[PDB]
RNA sequence: CCGGGCACUCUAACGGGACUGCCCGCGAAAGCGGGAGGAAGGAGGGGACGACGUCUGGUCAGCAUGGCCCUUACGGCCUGGGCGACACACGUGCUACAAUGCCCACUACAAAGCGAUGCCACCCGGCAACGGGGAGCUAAUCGCAAAAAGGUGGGCCCAGUUCGGAUUGGGGUCUGCAACCCGACCCCAUGAAGCCGGAAUCGCUAGUAAUCGCGGAUCAGCCAUGCCGCGGUGAAUACG
């Protein structure tokens, strides 16, 4: 019933991370359902590519927002240290709730 | 067309709603 | 037969030929046909003279029309000009009132273009 | 098309009677990407060829384009001196569209104030040989008859 | 428009105010073009700002609901050639 | 007990389930002619049935979201294909050279900047 | 932009409506993304050096 | 909707997959044609990507910056005005001139993005804009949301018109310290020019051009018909 919510801007360590988390769960403890990716919810800028004049002739960029869920039924306190300090992500983001 | 704002059509494309484009759903 | 004024319509619908007259149309129609309980798909070719009679005085005496009206909306702007106001002065010099721009066309307000050299 | 022979857009056949000719009649008579409005069009024109006349719509429609399918037609060419207008056949390719298009346009220019009763009478006048579309057909011949003269620049 | 609303700044509306229930009525410049005028504004002359100068204006009954700026205008014109 | 196939056209995706019957179709909880009524291309989304012969041989329940109406009817036509080469595969024989086995891979083109609808460039001037 | 303007943007009270977004590197006005609070010469700027996070070139 | 499963659709990461690698023909090879593949070919379609350089190209008003120049002002604050001026002239556009069309009613099928200083379902008030109330959502989980054309049904009957809605009159809604100059929107009245446009001239080769709606950035609000994008339906035609 405890769930977790990981967010990050790339998904080269958005997944790397949500998958630590899977085995300090699976081999930790009780059952977690497997990482299901959430759709990517796009912040995107276009933009006129000079500084004066030129108003065809944009360059274009995008930020991506891309949503991992995990979710984790029956608690084992091992599990739960291990995602107290075992912690080992850097721009990556972390959420649970006990809803 | 699209202009008359009496109209449903005219209201669609000015984007608004009224008596003529009355909110229902 | 004739309305307010004279303002005669005639075949055509009851409600489209009301439209016909000055101070009316769409709304104000539709609405004097149920005020009279008249059926406004029917043609004013033929209708009964009593709704006729109905249907004059309802609008006659409802709301004011194509004589008195237009007398009203000229009084209004002979207000507006000579009271000296901002509104006035662009009925004065035949101008848009509301807003908008006179560099480019105005055309409707402004007549057709009288053109010069460069 | 300067390194391509550019190839033939290829058309898919009808749904009621099953044939190519008709999609791309059909797709004349449609103003604004609209197929739905270009055939509830022309099949209700089909509608008019029966109760109207006894034969089988689509049998007149086949006639009715050969009857406006012109033989040959004078094309402009640049040579030495001025710019000529020379006789030349039509391809088959071309009589198919150029019929096409002027059945549509001749149509829509007769009186009738619904569209498919003026698809209805063109596709019969030019069937019964007597339509403004035929006219035009007819008047392009002529026009390459009287510029004989110059038949002899063609390519 | 407003209407829950009507507003007027209140710079000159108290010396408008003021000019009723003093006895006396006399010149008063104002830049406050934005304000609505009458009922106690009649009868008075006010100069409003054109952004150039400040305009007199009279005032009487029928320009009620009008703003201060409708009678002082804000261009130069006088045609073309 | 039931044959599958899938197919989509253009930002629209099509289920189709097939199993015996008189010939029923059912779109969407729906009679194919109630949901697709007074479209004229309905008819040609199955083809490969009367292509192969099978007429009121099989039933129809389609689920098909996305794109639209009509492009929809040539995403069901790729279901019915795939679905006609389930039960006894030698249906690609006559299916494939009638062209009811590949995806059509066209779909809309972008926008382009300085563009306007993505060919279509603004009016030139020179003046 | 000049600097007393630069400053008059921060300054932001006497009647809400008038404050008015700025770029945090130039000054400038025009074109000032909510987001990054950067003005259209900058975003492009910096996003090029990888000084803007999770920020690439996208096309399709 | 519940149980249940995720199988499918999808969501999103990782791969696979076509390389003229196979057959016949040509050919000295490279390559070209042609066939069978296959979801796809002959660089599959579309981006992103722009050589040495040119235009003493553009920008000292994004910024930086050498030089020159002002210092109770060429700096600085404000109130009000102007950038919105109108005899005219040009570019880009939007809406049309109607019956493959207008209107009203009912009925369907998208995608991409936005939103808990916001998006606001739903109930009431109001013709309506909107206003009271007021639940859910940090959001595949609630909201923007109705997609529209289409479909069906009925109406208009060729008329400067149920076409077209420019101008103007009166009445209001909202934002905002404030809408005279200069806001957008609703309603009643008003209904102008316009019956496919002189010489001339633009775009587009396919899921393109037409046409139909939808989202966002900026943003209090908005003069957006603009711009960057999204999908719906979907032509014509290339002899050369
Ligand atoms: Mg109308
Ligand atoms: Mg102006
Ligand atoms: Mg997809
Ligand atoms: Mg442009
Ligand atoms: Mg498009
Ligand atoms: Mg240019
Ligand atoms: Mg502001
Ligand atoms: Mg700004
Ligand atoms: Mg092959
Ligand atoms: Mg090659
Ligand atoms: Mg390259
Ligand atoms: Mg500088
Ligand atoms: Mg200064
Ligand atoms: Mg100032
Ligand atoms: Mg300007
Ligand atoms: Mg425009
Ligand atoms: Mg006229
Ligand atoms: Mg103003
Ligand atoms: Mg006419
Ligand atoms: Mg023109
Ligand atoms: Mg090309
Ligand atoms: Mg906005
Ligand atoms: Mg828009
Ligand atoms: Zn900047």
């Amino acid at each position: 019933k405890i769930r977790i919510k990981l967010r990050g801007f790339d998904h080269k360590t958005l997944d790397a991370s949500a998958q630590k988390i899977v085995e300090a769960a699976r081999r930790s403890g009780a059952q977690v359902s497997g990482p299901i990716p959430l759709p990517t919810r796009v912040r995107r800028f276009t933009v006129i590519r000079g500084p004066f004049k030129h108003k065809d002739s944009r360059e274009h960029f995008e930020l991506r927002t891309h949503n991992r869920l995990v979710d984790i039924i029956n608690p084992n306190r091992k599990t739960i240290e291990q995602l107290m300090t075992l912690d080992l992500p850097t721009g990556v983001e972390i959420e649970i709730k006990t809803v | 067309g699209k202009g008359d704002r009496r109209t449903r059509r005219g209201k669609i494309w000015r984007g608004t709603y009224g008596k003529y484009r009355p909110r229902k759903k | 037969a004739r309305i307010a004024g004279v303002e005669i319509p005639r075949n055509k619908r009851v409600d489209v030929a009301l439209t016909y007259i000055y101070g009316i149309g769409k709304a104000r129609a539709k609405e004097a046909l149920e005020k009279t309980g008249i059926n406004p798909a029917t043609r004013v070719k033929d209708l009964t003279e009593a709704e006729v009679v109905r249907l004059r005085e309802y609008v006659e005496n409802t709301w004011k029309l194509e004589g008195e009206l237009r007398a009203e909306v000229a009084a209004n702007i002979k207000r507006l000009m000579d009271i000296g106001c901002y509104r006035g002065l662009r009925h004065r010099r035949g101008l848009p009132v509301r807003g908008q721009r006179t560099r480019t066309n105005a055309r409707t307000r402004k007549g057709p273009r009288k053109t010069v050299a460069a | 098309a300067r390194r391509r022979r550019a190839e033939v857009r290829q058309l898919q056949p009808d749904l009621v009677y099953g044939d190519v000719l008709v999609t791309a009649f059909i797709n004349k008579i449609m103003r604004d990407g609209k197929k739905n409005l270009a055939a509830r069009i022309f099949y209700d024109a089909c509608k008019i060829i029966q109760e109207k006349t006894g034969q089988e719509p689509l049998k007149v429609f086949k006639q009715a384009v050969e009857n406006v399918k012109p033989r040959m037609e004078v094309r402009s060419r640049r040579v030495g001196g001025a710019n000529y207008q020379v006789p030349m056949e039509v391809s088959p390719r071309r009589q198919q569209s150029l019929a096409l298009r002027w059945l549509v346009q001749a149509a829509n220019q007769r009186p009738e104030r619904r569209a498919a009763v003026r698809i209805a009478h063109e596709l019969m006048d030019a069937a019964e040989g007597k339509g403004g579309a035929v006219k035009k057909k007819e008047d392009v011949e002529r026009m390459a008859e009287a510029n004989r003269a110059y038949a002899h620049y063609r390519w | 428009s407003l209407k829950k609303g009507v507003f007027v700044d209140d710079h000159l509306l108290e010396k408008v105010l003021e000019l009723n229930a003093k006895g006396e009525k006399r010149l008063i410049k104002t830049w406050s073009r934005r304000s609505t005028i009458v009922p106690e504004m009649v009868g008075h002359t006010i100069a409003v700002y054109n952004g150039k100068q400040h305009v007199p204006v009279y005032i009487t009954e029928n320009m009620v609901g009008h703003k201060l700026g409708e009678f002082a205008p804000t261009r130069t014109y006088r045609g073309h050639g | 007990e039931q044959y599958y196939g899938t197919g989509r056209r253009k930002e629209a995706v099509a289920r189709v389930f097939l199993r015996p019957g008189n010939g029923k179709v059912t779109v969407n909880g729906q009679d194919f002619n109630e949901y697709f009524q007074g479209l004229v291309r309905a008819v040609a989304a199955l083809e490969p049935l009367r292509a192969v012969d099978a007429l009121g041989h099989f039933d129809a329940y389609i689920t098909v979201r996305g794109g639209g109406k009509s492009g929809q009817i040539d995403a069901i036509k790729l279901g019915i294909a795939r679905a006609l080469v389930q039960y006894n595969p030698d249906y690609r024989a006559k299916l494939k050279p009638l062209g009811f086995l590949t995806r059509d891979a066209r779909v809309v083109e972008r926008k382009k900047y300085g563009k306007h609808k993505a060919r279509r460039a603004p009016q030139y001037s020179k003046r | 932009a000049r600097k007393a303007l630069i400053e008059k943007a921060k300054r932001t009270p006497k009647f809400k409506v008038r404050a008015y977004t700025r770029c945090v590197r130039c000054g400038r006005a025009r074109s000032v993304y909510r987001f990054f609070g950067l003005c259209r010469i900058c975003l492009r700027e910096l996003a090029h050096k990888g000084q803007l996070p999770g920020v690439r070139k996208a096309s399709w």
